[PDB]
């Protein structure tokens, strides 16, 4: 039992470890996608842009 | 027969739409120049690639594109009434 559950406690540990490297690479790619989204909002919009009278 | 086709080829240049008159007001950057339509909306557009802003200057009568509204061509001086007040003899 003791050695049994001892061999049962590294399963979720290694599963959380592969989740670490996963979510790291996940938020690494999604970060570059957010940098791409930053290129969108900075490209948005014009050039040419009509200036107007603010109140 | 050939001169008629020349007037046809003349008309082959006329489908291109005429630009909009403009007065360059001032400038901001090389892609942004304060300009206003004769009806009052103010814009900032990019120029064409032949010009230098020494050929424009602020407070200059100019023309803009019909879509991009880009600065393309221009004339410094125009008006209706002037010469037509001259002709009384």
């Amino acid at each position: 039992d003791l050695y049994s559950r001892y061999k049962k406690l590294q399963q979720e540990l290694e599963f959380l470890e592969v989740q670490e490297e996963y979510i790291k690479d996940e938020q690494k790619n999604l970060k570059k996608e957010f940098l791409h989204a930053q290129e969108e909002v900075k490209r948005i919009q014009s050039i040419p842009l009509v200036i107007g009278q603010f109140l | 027969t050939k001169q008629y086709e020349k007037s046809e080829n003349d008309l082959k240049a006329l489908q291109s739409v005429g630009q909009i008159v403009g007065e360059v007001l001032k400038q901001l950057t090389e892609e942004k120049f304060i300009v206003k339509a004769t009806n009052g909306p103010r814009y900032v557009v990019g120029c064409r690639r032949q010009l230098d802003k020494s050929k424009l200057k602020p407070g200059t009568r100019v023309a803009l594109d019909m879509t991009t509204l880009t600065i393309m061509r221009y004339l410094p001086r125009e008006v209706d009434p002037l010469v037509y007040n001259m002709s009384h003899e």
